[PDB]
């Protein structure tokens, strides 16, 4: 672990030396592509949580239920372990003060406390575990529940983005296989047409997310103040035992709302991979959107090599079908 | 082994001995994913039918209804009888959150 | 008759993945 955070401190150092590894015109290109996609989807930017929001109480109860899930019934309860539980049950006691506190943290708080990190000893690879201050834990948990509810309401996330709440991953596999097998004459190789099935990792998605660009992209789909919070939230010092660094490039990836950031940046990269045309054809018109793997009409389906697309949290699985001519053009290029 | 299936019980009449084979495997008591998925589709079409006809009946679906479809449907039919269920319909994006719980 | 488990590969011809799988009744 000590070696790893030394390496991460050094990596932050090369970032703050070299500045943004992404070039300015790359930034304006991705910003243009995303704003074009969102206006095509007509999307309505997320407003700041209203004081008298109809579901607000329900969202805090769900957030504190999720927090309590972490604390199993046990006697291993230290000062912080009991402080978090006590504050959770306190917010349970008075939800309105919790709403007010989370809101005031939203519109003002920008500088936060250090986050401790410990690692899981999966014998193949090491994954960090971030420990966030309980007040910030409650704030981010509520903001997570709110943003996920609102994005699900407005359908920010097109159907290809996984995992969804409609099907467990073992059903994702089955739907993907069936969707492959139900394409138009997908298994015919008389003329010589070839199906290509790619899968990848989006290497170093979490680390190589430039937080300034993350601010610029995410300022549109939500209120700019919420953006300022969550973007300030990943500009936070990391500590373990004694040696502590501030992180600026990588998303903390342990925040309660890191899920939303990852799944939105994934959609932006998704626009990059698919192109607005094919992405729109997969998603369908905003009035009548499609399901996981289907198009309005088969002509829309057979208009491009990319028939099927599915992005997991950071993985991509793409299924092309080529004519012989298309294959040869790509091979020669 | 058959030797460990012998047991003895003593009463006033005396000592009486009795016997009773393979242990059951975990893979035989869990429905395969394929059958689960087809049953889910069937059961939820059936529930669509029953819910529309009960809305015509203007009543709520009961326990005696759907009782042949109790432990079926990938979103389990039992989940329409939970108490919090109305609040659960406000928990969005729970699966991503669960896949990010290992991270905290 | 040793007490060690035996590899189930090859000893499952007579069973299906769901045989003996039962669903509980309403409570």
């Amino acid at each position: 672990t000590r070696l790893y955070l030394k390496a991460e401190q050094e990596r932050q150092h090369n970032y703050l030396k070299d500045g943004p590894y992404i070039t300015a015109e790359e930034a304006v290109a991705v910003y243009t592509t995303t704003v074009h996609w969102l206006e095509s989807r007509r999307f309505s930017p997320i407003p700041f949580p209203p004081l008298s929001y109809k579901h607000d109480t329900k969202l805090l109860i769900l957030a504190l239920e999720r927090l309590k899930e972490a604390y199993s019934v046990k006697s291993r309860l230290n000062q912080s372990q009991r402080e978090e539980l006590g504050l959770i049950e306190q917010a349970y006691d008075n939800p309105h003060e919790a709403l007010s506190r989370i809101k005031r943290h939203l519109l003002t708080q920008r500088a936060f406390k250090e986050v401790g990190i410990e690692f899981m000893d999966l014998y193949s690879h090491l994954v960090p575990v971030y420990d966030v201050e309980p007040l910030e834990k409650i704030t981010d948990a509520y903001l997570d529940q709110y943003l996920w509810y609102e994005a699900d309401k407005r359908r920010l996330f097109p159907p290809w983005i996984k995992p969804a709440d409609t099907e467990p991953p073992p059903l994702l596999v089955y739907k993907w296989c069936q969707g492959i097998n139900n394409l138009q004459d997908v298994w015919e190789t008389s003329e010589g047409e070839c199906n290509v099935m790619l899968e990848s990792r989006f290497e170093k998605m979490y680390e190589k997310i430039d937080l300034t660009l993350l601010n610029r992209l995410l300022r549109l789909i939500v209120d700019h103040n919420i953006a300022d919070y969550m973007t300030a939230k990943n500009n936070v010092v990391i500590n373990y035992k004694d040696m502590n660094h501030t992180n600026s490039y990588g998303i903390i990836r342990g925040l309660q709302f890191a899920s939303f950031i990852v799944q939105y940046y994934g959609l932006v990269m998704d626009l990059l991979v698919l192109g607005l045309h094919r992405a729109s054809e997969m998603a369908g018109p905003p009035q009548m959107p499609n399901d996981f793997l289907s198009f309005q009409d088969i002509a829309t389906e057979a208009a491009h090599p990319i028939r099927l697309f599915c992005r997991y949290i950071d993985r991509i699985h793409i299924f092309f079908r080529f004519t012989a001519d298309e294959a040869r053009d790509l091979i020669q290029r | 082994p058959q030797s460990d299936l012998r047991w003895s019980k003593q009463t006033d009449v005396g000592i009486t001995h009795f016997r009773s084979q393979l242990i059951p495997n975990l893979y035989r008591y869990i429905q395969p994913w394929e059958s689960e998925f087809i049953d889910s589709q069937r059961v939820w079409a059936e529930y669509a039918l029953k819910r529309q006809e009960a809305i015509a009946q203007n009543r709520r679906l009961t326990l005696e209804d759907l009782e042949d479809s109790w432990d079926r449907g990938i979103p389990r039919i039992n989940t329409l009888f939970q108490k919090d269920r109305h609040t659960l319909a406000y928990d969005k994006g729970w699966r991503v959150r669960t896949d990010f719980k290992q991270y905290q | 008759p040793t007490g060690e488990v035996l590899s189930l590969v090859g000893k499952l011809e007579g069973t299906r993945m769901g045989d003996k799988a039962q669903r509980t009744k309403p409570q």
